[PDB]
């Protein structure tokens, strides 16, 4: 029932949101079996070494920890533009 | 060198009483719109109703 | 005498409004059983054919 309004259409906010200005680094190649990301960090000779990415643990953000059953609302209680019948 | 495309089941299959083929048929589906399984549930419907 | 035009149309008397066509127009035209997504309102008259 939902897969159109995944595929024909969040796919291409997708794909939108791919090239806004902000979204500076690749994430993810497509192969879970190879990909790691680049790894960059600020160093001088002087002995300053600030990675940019690194594992701090869970932080007030609140943007560190995954609940993935953050599926299940998606599957289920949400409806879509494209489902249903019309919807601009 | 390729080329990428889509190949109706109708274009493999010609069972007579499994797959409706006919040339009408064909050109019918050739006037639809893409669809949804939701879309053809509401066709369903909208015939019912 | 002085009839312009014989046409051969779809009979409106037995495809009657209760069927839910439309006529008038020169083609059979059922409003709301396919219906295309996600375009914009009034692109969806051709799918009426």
């Amino acid at each position: 029932n939902i897969a159109v309004a995944h595929t024909d259409h969040l796919s291409v906010v997708y794909a939108t949101m791919s090239n806004f200005m902000l979204n500076f680094t690749n994430n993810f190649s497509g192969n879970h079996a190879t990909f790691k990301p680049d790894q960059y960090v600020i160093t001088s000779p002087e002995g300053s070494y600030k990675p940019i990415i690194e594992r701090q643990g869970e932080t007030v953000d609140g943007l560190t920890i995954i609940d993935t059953s953050i599926v299940w609302p998606i599957l289920c209680q949400c409806t879509y533009p494209l489902v249903r019948i019309m919807e601009e | 060198r390729y080329h990428e495309s889509v190949l109706e089941i109708a274009d493999i299959f010609d069972q007579a009483d499994f797959i409706q083929t006919s040339d009408a048929v064909r050109q019918l589906r050739a006037l639809m719109p893409t669809l949804s399984t939701s879309q053809i549930r509401h066709a369903i419907e909208r015939i019912a109703q | 005498y002085g009839a312009a035009v014989v046409n051969i149309d779809l009979n409106r008397d037995f495809f009657d409004t209760a069927t839910g066509i439309d006529l008038t127009k020169g083609i059979p035209l059922v409003q709301d059983l396919l219906v295309p997504i996600g375009v914009t309102a009034g692109a969806e008259q051709s799918a009426e054919y």
